[PDB]
């Protein structure tokens, strides 16, 4: 997943 | 940031946080008005808040500056991540000043086994979510083209590169995309991806700045 806050999966 | 360390207030002055109501990804500032990030941190509303360390207390030395240009690469895939860069325009330069400082861009890139400082206010858990207020820093080496392209096969473009550490426990997390793999004083990664986070065999994946620098320049310089 990306480490963003959400993630995107 | 799972398995890192509390910076110390400012002494990441490059890392910015972007903020929309909340902090979700973070950035790097590489001169008064241009912040690096990933592309897949793009959004509307961005707040780029400098000189931050806890992002959840006004303690000084904040400057809270909105995005007035996102500008995510145009070849940013969001499925494969390659080309995971965004470089966001302030809607005013900040005021650099020892808590807020532009970190270079590389020259050239970064050799494996090189050390970098990865910071971010990221999950501190690589099991579970815990945001810290302040800002944390690992420190992370660059792995490997092989052993990022064993961990991640078939998903390691050129465009991105692993570090960190592959026993698992050190690595950035959720909240750290965007932000700074800072090797040598120069930014050469970007927080991107990977799979969880600090989990064994799986390092973060970063973009590879060093790739970009040309296009940063002229985006920089044409917007
Ligand atoms: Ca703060």
């Amino acid at each position: 997943c990306t480490k963003s806050i959400p993630p995107q999966c | 940031i799972v398995g890192g360390y509390t910076c110390g207030a400012n002494t990441v002055p490059y890392q910015v946080s972007l903020n929309s109501g909340y902090h979700f990804c973070g950035g790097s500032l590489i001169n008064s008005q241009w912040v690096v990030s990933a592309a897949h941190c793009y959004k509307s509303g961005i707040q780029v808040r400098l000189g931050e360390d806890n992002i959840n207390v006004v303690e000084g030395n904040e400057q809270f500056i909105s995005a007035s240009k996102s500008i995510v690469h145009p070849s940013y895939n969001s499925n494969t991540l390659n080309n995971d860069i965004m470089l966001i325009k302030l809607k005013s330069a900040a005021s650099l000043n020892s808590r807020v400082a532009s970190i270079s861009l590389p020259t050239s890139c970064a050799s494996a086994g090189t050390q970098c400082l990865i910071s971010g206010w990221g999950n501190t858990k690589s099991s579970g979510t815990s945001y810290p207020d302040v800002l944390k820093c690992l420190k992370a080496p660059i792995l490997s083209d092989s052993s990022c392209k064993s961990a991640y096969p078939g998903q390691i473009t050129s465009n991105m590169f692993c570090a960190g550490y592959l026993e698992g426990g050190k690595d950035s997390c959720q909240g750290d995309s965007g932000g700074p793999v800072v090797c040598s004083g120069k930014l050469q990664g970007i927080v991107s991806w990977g799979s969880g986070c600090a989990q064994k065999n799986k390092p973060g994946v970063y973009t590879k700045v060093c790739n970009y620098v040309s296009w940063i320049k002229q985006t920089i310089a044409s917007n």
